[PDB]
């Protein structure tokens, strides 16, 4: 049973009017233009006992994602596929579950990770990729940071030698079958303006936000409208143009962090 | 003999322009709407799109059980999306699935943009929704059944909510999907609107699309929504509406 | 831990006296005699994806029950038996669980469904009958409506061809091994009167109600006293006479809906 | 391979005639930190009940303006049965709790303690059938021990049919293989039926016989409950009704 | 998520001074010296359907513990061991879970029960000892009573004939592979005094308590500091001297109840 | 089968003498949206702690009239260990939370904030033993960072016995195969033991040695905490007690 959150720290009409007056001049509180992403940090191999991990700082938002690989029997329905299990946890559920699914969907539908290559003995044994994403600092636009931390954690993942039946965890065979990275870009609709990567303040004054997932060849690979309000037709159209021309820049930057 | 291997996935667009259920790419499924069907609810509605049947009950603005969970200025919407174990071909476990949990949040947020909650502070409006038959588009059939059940409960709203799932099947953009089209199509994009305000209430895409396709799929969805909306307004007048599937 | 419900939907002493004053003249609010059942509608095969379903309207109460058949290994304790799993859900738990058990018990102990004919290969594979009952409109006397919807859903059930390995769901072999229908009759004790099939109002002013389950040759197959109050000895005696002479009426009507 | 239940002349599996109770043992105020407590034994069915007397209710929105809220818990210890029962509550424990609570609600004068909660905890230490009744009576007595006002005490037996013969107060075995099992609980001085169930099968005429026998048994038990209230401790060897 | 309990009962400053003024004279409310245990009753095989049970009365605290034996497949990790599963219940969780673990740990680490002796068929089938401990009367120092009830319940346990496939529960083969009993002694720090086996009142005025587990050979086998306050270095030192010289007396007495 | 723990030279599995700490890293105020935060790393055990400062309590009936209510969560990330620990809370996590809370309750002056709740969340990012202490210290520091008044800082080490030898600050390997494992946490300036546990086996005379050693280790760690408070960031290479 899903209900309107009684927490959600209301933000006065006067403060909203201050932020909107800045938007009218195409500048924000942080200083960035309406279309700018926040400063992006990625530290790879942060959690040492993970098979692969990534700590992402997008503005004040911090996500740590880590992968853990295991060998299981493939699930009777999908006999020639490995498994990917995404899991999000907020620390400061329902939003968590929604976050997990949105990320999962965009990693799986893009085929950024090829599950059919995670097979060891078809029908007998396959790899299961456990992806676990931990939001440590809720600085707004958690979704975009999650997609980044996820993708990064997968690109950092080390696969081990298989005794065929048993894992030898100190011989590294290779990396995950990853076709390409994926980015998610969230565009917030505050009043009558579209704003890329909304911060904590902007998310609490916005009508709704819409999130676009892209592959490097700029195919839309997932869309999620989110928020208590509505958005016009022309808005979603414009949002996606903005979202996409942002994706190019974010992808280049993500790649620099991930090494090529 | 790679030579005889032929894709496992079935063709979704077939002879003539047409699809697996004999519809053209621009045709809705049959629609049936009935209002005030539950006596003990504050507002109720049954919505059918083809083989997808949802029932929605509303238990109207009431004081909230544990007062600390209520809102000082707003009503709290409580929304439940649920599939009966016999809604699908194989039996769905009654215990709530992560997919049901997500769909509930998305449906609630959708309704929150339509319902004027700023009118009933310290109250809760309860919207329960079962899916009695699932054949794709069930998150939208549910949302619309809810929107209508709210209107039936006489609860003030900015507009009614109308919605279709638009998709891409065999490189062709199609309107209102089968379970079969949802299964094997490239893309599945549910869109819900407040048509008179041109406001998008719910918007999702699972699958893959080029920016232009996305924009085409977008224009077709609107047209479908507009036809459904008309039936909703009709169903509000006469309590009962039946529409044979046909071209947008 | 079971506690007195705090949504005890209280009904004023003045309204109670109005209803009791009518009982004293052997008539009720809705016009029926103290011993009459409410109007009864049954629509078979309402949920199309069910193996068999029934939507029952008893007054303002609405129950939808549906069956779904599966092939399971019989449980190690009962090797030559199929399975029946009843499940009730209220929509407007504890009362749900109690409803499920009362229905289950009366379908099983009457042997209205013969579980020993649901065997395919003894010890290897049997049919499991999933009965799911959904209360959509709580109009009082939910139990009697549940029994009806259940029985009807079972009589509407279609069994499929067993391909020798799994199920071929577009060839219909036959029906369920059903010996006979079963009816449950609830008699409420309001004040000093006994009232058959209490409605919403009558249930909230009653002391307690007692429910009798009957097979067509009028064998008592289940009794359940229910309600926060008590009932006298000759009350239970009288109640059952009334319950039983009602049962005959209700059984013939159920059968008409069920096609003999 | 089933067992013969009534052998050729009169005697059941435990050597009782069809109209004999099991041995009864009752003791009161056995728990020092409870407001009222009682242990009740019927043959091999032991139950212990504790009452934590009328008190303010934790989250006030769940309390009642005019009544006390009864909170009743029926529970079986993992070592009460032959095969270890799982401690996690079973659907059957959930139903039995609701049945027992409703039973007590008809006896306890709750309209005397508004905005309060009375908590009745019950554990079955040995289960040998009739455990829902042994529980209910232990509770009733623990309430009386807690000095909480009631219309009457609650006394109860399970009556059943075996090899076509109506029998009083059932075995583990008689519950298991008998054609019917009908627990009945009364407020004997008021002739008020507090709890009433039947699982199994009966003709209307045998239902009325079983009914009559149950009353007689209840009356005997009731007398022991009354004795146990004054002297705090009662033993009773198996006897004919 | 563990939080400070809101509904345990505060005890006035005036009543606290009264008890402390008595400690200052080396006497307590009930009459015993600062180092005395409360009166100890043990009734063996109290729960008749258990495979071994014990009802312990230590002061007003009452614990009933019972064992139930089963045959399972041993853990893939521990193929040459039987299982011990301790479970605590409070009736008047988190404190329960902590109690269960503390008892488990001291029974296991002491080797008081030898799990490697509970093997029937190595790798195929082993005994699982279900120990269930029920606190019926919370009279303070529940931990010490639990250890006693547990140990006593294990010493009372009867093992049955293993008949291949199953268990034949009316032939008694022997008793559990028990090396020795174990006692846990709790020492409370009230004000500036150390007090052995605190009662209900003493536990609510204490700063913190510390519990020492001992084998008959006076080896420390478990320590658990407990309570919302702190204890000095010399306190823990002194506590354990007191705890140990108490253990000798308590072990003697426990053995007398058990039949050495 | 079974490993060696102290070698023929007298060094441990990780090349430490029996009286050497692991390397220590502390950094404060690392989380922007928390009222106080800290990362603590003992060798390979890394914990992050966030504090959400004194705040009006959600359901008021659960608040205390005179005190703040501490809300403490000990949790291990699925990727903190070698074999993926389930995210669903384990009985061990539940106990550790209670132990850590009771530890903090002795240090934090809760008297000062009635009707409020102080949240302390703690995640273990890498587990290599002593994680209940690394968590507790990270929490203690995060509280000090949140500017919440305390009697003293909390410092702690696990002391144990490997092969008959008493050792300071254990590996997963020493925790795994050692005869004893004794976590001790103190308010060093007050000589107050805040947390104290022992799993395994020890003679009374040994217990007293392991104790003295623990104190010496605690004193060195305490100095770094005091340090890290003043400069926000502290590195310490392994060395002898
Ligand atoms: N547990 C399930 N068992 C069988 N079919 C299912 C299950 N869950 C979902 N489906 C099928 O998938 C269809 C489409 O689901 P989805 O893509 O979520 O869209 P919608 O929710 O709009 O139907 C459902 O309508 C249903 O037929
Ligand atoms: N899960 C179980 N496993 C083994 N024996 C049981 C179980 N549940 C109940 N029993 C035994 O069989 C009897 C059957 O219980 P039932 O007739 O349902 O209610 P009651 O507990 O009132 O007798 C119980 O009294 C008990 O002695
Ligand atoms: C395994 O088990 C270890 C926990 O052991 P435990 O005895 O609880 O000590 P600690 O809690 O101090 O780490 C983890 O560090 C993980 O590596």
């Amino acid at each position: 049973m899903s209900s309107t959150p009684s927490n959600q720290n209301i933000i006065p009409i006067i403060k909203k009017e201050s932020i909107v007056s800045l938007f009218e001049k195409g500048i924000r509180q942080d200083g960035r233009k309406l279309t700018d992403y926040r400063p992006l940090s990625i530290t790879l191999d942060y959690a040492k006992k993970a098979d692969g991990s990534a700590l992402v700082k997008l503005g004040t938002t911090m996500v740590l994602a880590g992968t853990k690989l295991e060998i299981d029997k493939p699930y009777e329905d999908t006999p020639n596929q490995g498994n990917l299990i995404v899991n999000v946890e907020l620390l400061p559920d329902e939003n968590a579950i929604e976050l997990a699914r949105v990320v999962d969907r965009s990693l799986r539908d893009s085929k950024a990770l090829d599950l059919t290559k995670l097979v060891i003995e078809p029908g007998k044994s396959v790899w299961t990729v456990w992806l676990d994403v931990y939001v440590l600092d809720y600085g707004g636009n958690v979704l975009d940071a999650c997609t980044l931390a996820s993708v990064a954690a997968l690109y950092n993942t080390k696969v081990y030698k298989v005794e065929q039946i048993s894992v030898n965890k100190n011989e590294v065979v290779g990396k995950l079958p990853l076709n390409y990275p994926v980015v998610t870009i969230s565009v917030a609709k505050v009043d009558k303006y579209l704003v890329v990567d909304p911060d904590l303040d902007e998310e609490s004054i916005m009508d709704a936000k819409i999130s676009f997932s892209y592959t490097p060849d700029l195919k839309i690979v997932g869309i999620q409208k989110s928020g208590k309000g509505s958005m016009s037709l022309q808005d979603i159209d414009q949002a996606e143009n903005t979202a996409r021309s942002t994706a190019v820049k974010l992808l280049e930057e993500l790649k620099k962090h991930l090494g090529i | 003999m790679r030579e005889m291997l032929q894709v496992e996935r079935p063709k979704l667009i077939l002879d003539d322009g047409k699809r697996t259920d004999g519809r053209k790419p621009d045709e809705l499924r049959s629609i049936k709407i009935e209002l005030g069907v539950l006596k003990n609810a504050d507002g109720s509605a049954i919505f059918e799109m083809g083989n997808t049947k949802a029932i929605a009950a509303v238990y109207g603005p009431k004081e909230m059980h544990p007062r600390h969970l209520s809102l000082p200025d707003r009503a709290v919407l409580r929304v439940r999306y649920h599939m009966t174990p016999f809604s699908t071909d194989e039996r769905k476990n009654p215990a709530p699935s992560r997919r049901e949990i997500e769909l509930s949040k998305v449906i609630r947020e959708a309704l929150e943009s339509a319902v004027l909650v700023e009118l009933f502070p310290r109250t809760a409006i309860d919207v329960f929704t079962e899916i009695l038959q699932a054949d794709a588009g069930s998150r939208l059939v549910s949302l619309m059944a809810a929107s209508l059940a709210l209107a039936d409960a006489g609860i003030p709203m900015r507009d009614l909510i109308a919605g279709v799932a638009v998709g891409k099947a065999d490189g062709v953009i199609i309107l209102d999907l089968n379970e079969t089209e949802d299964m094997w199509g490239e893309a599945d994009m549910p869109i819900a609107m407040m048509p008179s305000l041109n406001q998008v209430t719910l918007f999702q895409l699972n699958g893959s699309m080029t920016p232009d396709e996305f924009r085409q799929a977008f224009d077709l969805a609107v047209k479908g929504i507009n036809i459904i909306y008309n039936l909703e307004r009709e169903a509000l007048k006469s309590k009962y509406v039946e529409f044979k599937e046909e071209g947008v």
